[PDB]
């Protein structure tokens, strides 16, 4: 059983999918026409599914509004792999906007999405949750993401919904509305989301320019990395572990409040060819560059903030006396600051399987690695600024007719941003010491 | 068999009377004058 | 129809394991018994008879389609704790406006399992 | 010269009788054709009881196969065993029955009566001495449960001292498989609590889960389905046919099973039903046989005997055993489960030790159980014929060609007498 | 080699690489099936 | 034994006939000139010649669409006896299909049926194909069952119907043809399993990938699925299902008799590599509105009877798993007075593909028939059509002048009304 | 004759009872297909208190397997032991745990706890004679914290009268391994003290520090750490299973070792157990062994005895070795260090024996201790639950179960009424 669903929403999403789904392919044999060159295995089931005929064909669905972004996979070498109805495009953009995400482009297409992920999940003989890649930038990255959830809500309730999202990096951006869409759909997804994995590009380009010795990264090489997490996080329950972690219990160890929902995500064994050669890497060495903050995948200082939840997913050779030695290293060290109704902080997994290169890829052969999922209080002040990005538009209604001239009042601004003011007392009240 | 399932029609009415019609008939595919080229 | 229960083999028919993992229907559990005869509540050709009280609901169903569902669709899941008055009260009022959707058949059923702080 | 006539109608029926037949010319030693190829001699001394000796040396079986057309009968013949029945054996109409009761029992079913009833009485006049009656249909369709129910009040107004079994199928509680259905189970009901001594509960559903659940059938179909009902029918007459240390035939199962002429619906199960994969992690004795009669997911009726009182039980074991482990096992379940065994009949279990078992068997046994939790039967179809009665939903195509709606009023009536009753006997003390 | 089933008697095989978890206990259509293992860890 | 005599009318009824009986001579070997190189006698008459003859009338009242069956591949094949032609078209009328025209040529047609009716030992039930739209296919039509019904009474009688299509229209006198067919025929029908155009249309868009169907696509998309309606009087089955079945567990009341049709596996030959067709898979996949082939979604409205026919490698478990998991989901919604709701037909044949085709070659298939209260809006919408003609008297000179009363109009449109009150009644619940 | 029914839940239990299924089998001779290939007549005499006949001379054991999510047991069932265990006795379900005590116990449990009592009514009247039962588990996770102990809860209703084990792993003190430990050792703590005859706590840290300290191991994983469980285990039921000079079984440990209904929570330890190269150092003695016993580093609870005082001390030995130095030596280490033991009891420590040692070992021994210092293991998950419980830390994903404020309220009163009676007697 132990079946998962993977909704690829936008352009971000399909390309995030391309390396995800390449690297699954990797992970089992499966190659790109869909049949695996060998009942022997079936660790596929959780992305795969059968036949009869040895095709395995991904539990996965893709949906944009662009159509060339799909038409890629379509005509590409894995165009055999995916159902042609799992790729869903439609016939105009979201262009940059929410309410055509949400109210008018978006509920087009949301009626056949819940009709593919129906039979998908009439598939599944065991389910354990839905994972959805987007970017809060885009246009149906935040619109059709949005309008998804609160679907999913009413169809599947509180079927656990995990997601991977692009956030907006606070000095580099692409769009210039792109602040607009960042907070309305945080603002519909909070009580709808149960967990929202984060991760934005500047972060990336630092380590894929430091850590790898890789100068200019492409989005393909930002793919990658992103998809070495989510097969990290799943491989638990795809692979012999010593500790097993699911996807349920990502909500229950990294949430703690209801409308506080955003870990960060990083992969710390990221470094070169030539530069592997040289140093070891052993479990209580690659665990604190999980926690330094030139390391982190999100481009916010820790140290600014205080350690909520940690979640340490361990991948390979790991010994569990030196995950052990490692995390209680890092307690009695005095830079890392966690909160005091928090005495525990660390859920810690352990999984036996080394992670497999891509062949021709930037990372290295690692024979163990470690991936941390932790919800700080550092994430406060990029709300903050994102703050500061909306409210210098807003205070002139600047690109606000595209918004409110296409199914969308304008009180929806003036109730979207006050809801999500009060996630900064959220995150202070959280930051503050009883006495 | 696997790919012939036809049911042939054994029994049956002549004379108005109750009978096999068939008496050498196919079961459900298989077995149960002159020649000309 | 009634989703009835087989008692000893209800559980391999529950709906999660039937593969159907969406709020799925209830089945029943108890039956009454009658003590006789029942009586003719509607004619030939399938009317109701004048006499009998008639329900008061839509004859086709409660199905709500994707345009016709409210916009700002509430949660699922509502719990109240750890969460201030004024807000807990938004999320009952979010829920709670809406009587349309939480009585549909492809409708939101809502878990309010929390009490606010005092 | 202690004989039964066997019945077949409806294309349920059929389906079954010709397993049913299958199952007892296996366990015989009768060959497709007709002649005996056995190894053991006590295979010979009573196949009186289900077949007629035919001059050269053949058995043809004491059958009748009744239909209101010839289409489900093209296909027994077509099977491995559909050469043993005599053709004249064979009746059929000219149009078909259309799951309406109606077509069965008054319109289409009334021309075959004669012609039946005289293939019915030339077995039962060529026997020495009759013992009663079997006969398998299903209360879902028109043939099997318009047409049966018919061919028992004929049979039971000539014979009146002879006992009248009966191996019904009933309507699945969950997915009906005739949307009609709960009219022609109900219109049956009210004849059979009537018209018949025994009767047995037999539901598509328990037997599903018998499959999946401890046959571990992975591609189950309806020759598993009516082999398991054959065991059943066969392990309930084994003592006609074969000796043993304690015997007991249908009459003598009969009289200590119904404790009131009304209360005759009871529950099979089969004992040393196992898997193919796990014949090695379980013993074959007395407490494990026992134990599978008594579990409560071992029914071939879909209802819980944990909701109800044991009034009381068969156990009709084949195979070489010792009464003292037969006799101490059915002590522990009356003692250890006293809250589903009633308080006014003392003992609630019958026990009877044959001697040859089922081949390929060590040890066999055969569950029948009166429980008062089989009013959840009776419960469920009357709910579904009240929900279709009140709004008249498929009336037409019954009222439609004679029958009053007065005939639908007092079965409901008789219907619910019969929960009553049952009801009656399980709160009492 | 021979050792006595202690604790200090558990050594692992450093070149096997596929770790791959079979799903020998999973549902048919209602059902908790239970198949037979014909594969262990990683495929062999 | 178990014979089944079809009657085809109108220019609608030969061309799906056409290609139901080449799908008729290929699933049970006959070859194109009725010689074959006892399962067929339900369709085909043996000869004493080797000569196996359609136990069927091709009935149409324009010479034109006949003449292709008199000139192609299966000329050999057909009785010249038992194909009736016409000598002027009924212009979409229903009067001159009804009273002017229809009137000299439904005569014969009876002749031929008793002719037809002598060779069959046991008859399960007529077979009637035609549309709504056209003037015999109306028209004539109705004079079938006004007479066939004094003729034989008892008789199953089961007909197959192309309703109008919702948003396109071949013609504009089409409501009026309608809504006069129903009036008539609504006392003299067992049960009319209806199917639409434009539903097939987005059926052969969205299911297989062949855009711009023609009429050859519907013709055979219909055959498969009388083929499956008829499967189990043929081949043998789980449990079997016969023709008289289908009237008394789908029509609960006598004025609502129109269940929907439809076919689940309807894949290219390209995608049946990319799923598995298992049937929990595609059980699943009859109810879903978008493959439903009537352009109404069931889930605005309540189901009172259904009827699954599943023909190939099927498990009556799975079959039970399928039906309970569907019970379970809250897009299908009952009645309170239908707590059963559903009956099964398991053939073990599967179905034998047609060389030329679309659809392939299938383990298993399944066929659904459901009477639904989605319905009435289809009723409504097209009285709508109706009423918008009949306020100002358009076309009506065209009806009343060829030997009809105007009045007929009238009594027509309050059995109608009455018809939609039998479908909001039959939605309340206690 | 004397009959033990074993049940499992969770991950961390399923793991550590593999392994322990694989040092039973070890020590009777049953082959991985299920075989008796062993050496002498006291290796099959008593095979009833675990394992039951078969057709052919099999042996399955009596084990009730139990998860929400047969991951852990794909991974048990590909070992070299998996295929002794009947199918029919594996029971699991469709969804995850999630850590949640209220999953585990309240809306997730309800759903199998029918078809695990089903299963442990089956193997229960099937023997003549149940002596008990036997969970093991970790009350830091999910279903095996709540699920675990709603199995107790439902095996206590029906059989009251025989006594029932818990191996329950216990927190770590100074790191987690999941974030909600507190939460659900609270919750299943208060389930243990009304519920349970004995409790045997461990935690991996003390393990950790058996593996480096003592074992000299360099790699210890999860096989191993298991290992030192599972010798535990086959200790307590030495008597049950092979004669001795003293036998004594689950009961007769538990009569004189629970001196007030309540104080049930004990300590285990391995006496043999020794380094790496440090063999041909060491006597085999029953001195040296006997030093082992009491020894801190020993102890497989991570509880110094020193901070706290001995209530009752439990000594099952194994081997063909004289009582007069078993009991002298228990004697003077009760009389050297008398500030370690409850000066109301003359003698603190029972001694047992059984004259066949585990293969490898000339001379064995495990080690069940009831010492005050247990309530500082209560006290730190105490003080860690009412640091998350004042800001109300991990309560929405509880109370969105249907579960109230008040049961986390009073399962901190049963843990503090149970530290303050172990601080009564210090
Ligand atoms: N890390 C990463 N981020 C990406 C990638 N591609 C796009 N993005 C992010 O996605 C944001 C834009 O959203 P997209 O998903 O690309 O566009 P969209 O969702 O289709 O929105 P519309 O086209 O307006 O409807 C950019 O600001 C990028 O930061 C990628 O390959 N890797
Ligand atoms: N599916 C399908 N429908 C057809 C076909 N041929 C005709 N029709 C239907 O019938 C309509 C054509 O007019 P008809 O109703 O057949 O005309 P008619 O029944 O012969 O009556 P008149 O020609 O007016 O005398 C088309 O719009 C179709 O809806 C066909 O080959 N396939
Ligand atoms: N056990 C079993 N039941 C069957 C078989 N065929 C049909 N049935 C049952 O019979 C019921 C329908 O009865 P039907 O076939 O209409 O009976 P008929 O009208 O007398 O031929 C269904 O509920 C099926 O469960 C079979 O081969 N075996
Ligand atoms: N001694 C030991 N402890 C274990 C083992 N596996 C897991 N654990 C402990 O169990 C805890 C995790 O609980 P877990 O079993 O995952 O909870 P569950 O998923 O609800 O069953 C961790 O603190 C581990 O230290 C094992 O094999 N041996
Ligand atoms: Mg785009
Ligand atoms: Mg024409």
């Amino acid at each position: 059983m132990r079946e998962c669903i993977s909704v690829h929403v936008g352009q971000a999403g399909v390309q995030i999918g391309n390396a995800c789904w390449e690297l699954y392919c990797l992970e089992h044999g499966i190659q790109p026409d869909g049949q695996m060159p060998s009942g022997g295995d079936d660790s596929f089931n959780t992305f795969f599914s059968e036949t009869g005929a040895g095709k395995h064909v991904p539990r996965a669905v893709f949906v944009d509004l662009e159509p060339t972004v799909i038409d890629e996979v379509r005509t590409g070498t894995y165009r055999q792999l995916f159902h042609p109805e799992q790729l869903i495009t439609g016939k105009e953009d979201a262009a940059n906007n929410y309410a055509r995400g949400h109210y008018t482009i978006g509920k087009e297409l949301i009626d056949l999405v819940l009709d593919r992920i129906r039979k998908l999940a009439d598939q599944c003989t065991g389910l354990q949750g839905f994972l959805i890649f987007h970017s809060f930038g885009g246009g149906t990255g935040s619109g059709f993401t949005s309008l998804l959830m609160e679907r999913l809500s009413v169809d599947y309730g509180k079927k656990s919904k995990l997601e991977f999202s692009i956030y907006p990096a606070p000095q580099v951006s692409t769009a210039v509305v792109e602040p607009y869409n960042s907070i309305l759909t945080t603002h519909t997804t909070l009580e709808h989301s149960d967990c929202a994995f984060m991760v934005d590009n500047e972060a990336i380009y630092d380590i894929c320019r430091r850590n790898l010795d890789i100068e200019r990264p492409t989005y393909t090489n930002l793919n990658r990395l992103i998809g070495q997490i989510v097969s990290s996080i799943t491989a638990s329950l795809r692979f012999d572990g010593a500790l097993n972690v699911d996807l349920t219990e990502f909500q229950t160890n990294l949430v703690p409040y209801p409308r506080i929902h955003f870990p960060l995500a990083t992969y710390a064994p990221v470094i070169s060819a030539e530069k592997a050669y040289h140093e070891q890497l052993s479990v209580a060495e690659i665990t604190n560059a999980c926690f330094e903050p030139a390391n982190q995948m999100v481009k916010c200082d820790p140290r600014h903030g205080k350690y909520m939840a940690c979640c340490l997913l361990y991948r390979g050779d790991v010994v569990p006396k030196d995950v052990n030695a490692a995390i209680a290293t890092i307690k009695t060290k005095r830079t890392i600051q966690f909160v005091d109704w928090c005495p525990t902080g660390f859920k810690v997994g352990i999984n036996y399987q080394p992670p497999t290169v891509v062949p021709g890829g930037d990372l290295a052969k690692v024979q163990r690695a470690v991936c941390m999922l932790s919800n700080t209080t550092a994430i406060a002040e990029a709300w903050a600024r994102l703050d500061h990005k909306f409210d210098l538009m807003y205070a002139k209604r600047a690109f606000v007719h595209w918004y409110v001239g296409e199914g969308m009042e304008e009180g929806e601004f003036s109730e979207a941003r006050e809801d999500m003011a009060a996630l900064e007392k959220d995150y202070e009240e959280v930051g503050m010491d009883s006495v | 068999g696997k790919e012939k399932f036809h049911k042939s029609q054994h029994w049956g009415f002549c004379n108005n009377v109750r009978m096999l019609v068939g008496e050498d008939k196919p079961g459900i595919g298989g077995e149960l004058y002159s020649v000309f080229p | 129809a009634t989703n009835y229960s087989a008692n000893q083999y209800e559980k391999p028919f529950s709906p999660k394991y039937l593969q159907n993992w969406s709020l799925a229907k209830p089945t029943k559990e108890r039956i009454s018994s009658h003590e006789g005869y029942t009586q003719i509540i509607a004619n030939d050709r399938g009317h109701l008879l004048p006499s009998v009280p008639r329900s008061k609901a839509s004859p086709w169903g409660s199905f709500m389609g994707t345009w016709q569902m409210p916009l700002k669709v509430p949660p699922a899941r509502a719990t109240l704790t750890s969460r201030t008055a004024a807000g807990a009260a938004s999320l009952t009022r979010w829920i709670q406006k809406n009587p349309d959707l939480l009585k549909a058949s492809n409708g939101l059923r809502p878990e309010i399992f929390g009490k606010p702080h005092d | 010269m202690r004989e039964i006539v066997h019945l077949q109608a409806g294309q349920c029926g059929n389906q079954i009788g010709a397993k049913f037949w299958e199952v007892i010319s296996d366990e015989h030693g009768i060959d497709p054709t007709g002649t005996y190829h056995g190894d053991s001699d006590l295979q010979l001394e009573r196949i009186n009881v289900y077949y007629n000796e035919a001059t050269g040396g053949k058995y043809v079986p004491r059958a009748v196969l009744v239909d209101l057309e010839p289409g489900t009968m093209d296909s027994v013949r077509s099977g491995p065993f559909g050469q043993i029945f005599r053709p004249d054996n064979f009746v059929f109409g000219q149009s078909g029955a259309g799951n309406n009761w109606a077509k069965g029992h008054y319109t289409e079913g009334a021309e075959l009566v004669d012609s039946v009833l005289d293939v019915v009485r030339k077995e039962a006049e060529s026997c020495d001495c009759l013992q009663g009656f079997q006969l398998t249909h299903s209360l879902g369709g028109g043939t099997g449960s318009g047409m049966g129910t018919l061919l028992i009040s004929k049979i039971r107004e000539e014979y009146p001292d002879r006992i009248m079994n009966t191996f019904s199928v009933v309507p699945s509680p969950k997915v009906s498989d005739t949307v009609v259905e709960p009219y022609n189970a109900t219109l049956s009901v009210h004849q059979l609590v009537e018209n018949t001594d025994e009767t047995y509960c037999i539901d598509n559903e328990a037997l599903y889960d018998i499959c999946f659940r401890t046959l571990k059938l992975t591609t189950p179909t309806y020759g598993d389905l009516n082999h398991l009902v054959s065991a059943t029918m066969s392990g309930v007459t084994t003592c006609l046919r074969f000796p043993g240390q304690l015997n007991a035939d249908l009459r003598k199962l009969a009289v200590n099973m119904v404790p009131f002429p009304r209360l005759h619906f009871f529950m099979p199960g089969f004992a040393p039903l196992t898997s193919r994969g796990s014949q090695q992690y379980r013993a074959l004795t007395v407490p494990e046989l026992t134990q599978q009669m008594f579990d409560a997911k071992n029914m071939m009726a879909a209802c819980d005997p944990r909701h109800g009182r044991y009034l009381t039980v068969a156990a009709v074991f084949r195979g070489r055993m010792s009464m003292k482990e037969v006799d101490e096992q059915m002590l522990n379940v009356q003692n250890k489960n006293s809250s589903y065994f009633v308080e006014w009949i003392p003992n609630n279990v019958k026990t009877a030790v044959c001697d040859i078992p089922p081949r390929g068997l060590k040890m066999s046994a055969t569950f029948i159980g009166n429980s008062t939790a089989i009013q959840e039967l009776f419960k469920r179809i009357s709910e579904q014929f009240t929900a279709m009665f009140r709004r008249k939903a498929f009336l037409h195509w019954y009222t439609g060609e004679g029958m009053d709606e007065m005939e639908f009023t007092e079965a409901e009536s008789n219907m619910n007498d019969l929960v009553s009753e049952y009801q009656q006997y399980q709160d009492a003390t | 080699h021979g050792l006595p089933f202690l604790p200090g008697t558990s050594f692992k095989d450093l070149t096997k690489t596929a770790f791959h978890r079979s799903q020998t206990l999973g549902y048919r259509n209602g059902y908790a099936v239970v198949r037979r293992p014909t594969v262990g860890i990683g495929g062999d």
